[PDB]
């Protein structure tokens, strides 16, 4: 039924590019750099640190997701606190280092941002 | 007391930096460095050199005057 409805309605839409102006995908370079917007008025500091990561189709995404899960995520509202398995989360809860910290694995077609974001 | 956290209050100052491994250690070292050195020397020289020029003049004058002092005076043995 979905296929028939698609044939009924979306069929007119075409993949031809006017005057053969076809957009071409471009690999994006990853540049190790630091951008600091120092605004001492703000209550808490947000820092995001990342390294270049695999693309969507790269097989290494799964082990990296396992590694990030090992690192874990913590927020001040988490009940686990000190006893939480994540060493970073445990130390953060014990010393009240950060309000929240989470690990992200953003993946794009050919590059990705692998790292963590912590508010402290 | 003096620690990075509470040194001073600054706002809305954004700084962009590059990784050392992504940038060249010596960028335009001679093409830009030599003109900059010349500019710095031009700015400083008028203030710096003249005292040492005066010292050199004084030193030469003193050395020559001492050498003259040691030298014989003919008039002393005229008689």
């Amino acid at each position: 039924q979905l296929l028939d409805l698609a044939q009924k309605h979306f069929s007119s839409l075409s993949g031809t590019y006017v005057e053969d102006a076809v957009p071409a995908f471009t690999p994006c370079r990853f540049t190790g750099s630091e951008i600091r917007h120092r605004d001492d008025a703000l209550p808490l500091a947000h820092v995001a640190i990342a390294v270049e990561g695999p693309g969507w189709a790269n097989p290494d995404n799964v082990p990296l997701q396992v590694a990030n899960a090992i690192i874990g995520h913590y927020d001040s509202t988490y009940g686990g606190g000190t006893h939480m398995s994540s060493t970073l989360a445990s130390v953060a809860a014990t010393r009240k280092l950060c309000q929240s910290f989470q690990t992200f694995n953003i993946c794009y077609a050919e590059t990705g941002l692998l790292g963590a974001h912590f508010v402290c | 007391g003096r620690e990075f956290g509470h040194l001073t209050r600054m706002r809305h100052v954004i700084t962009y930096s590059l990784s050392p491994f992504e940038q060249r250690a010596f960028p335009h070292y001679f093409t830009k460095g030599i003109p900059n050195v010349l500019r710095r020397t031009r700015a400083c020289i008028l203030r710096v050199a003249p005292p040492f020029v005066v010292f050199y003049l004084v030193y030469t004058w003193g050395t020559q005057e001492f050498e003259k002092s040691k030298r014989k005076n003919p008039a002393a043995y005229e008689n």
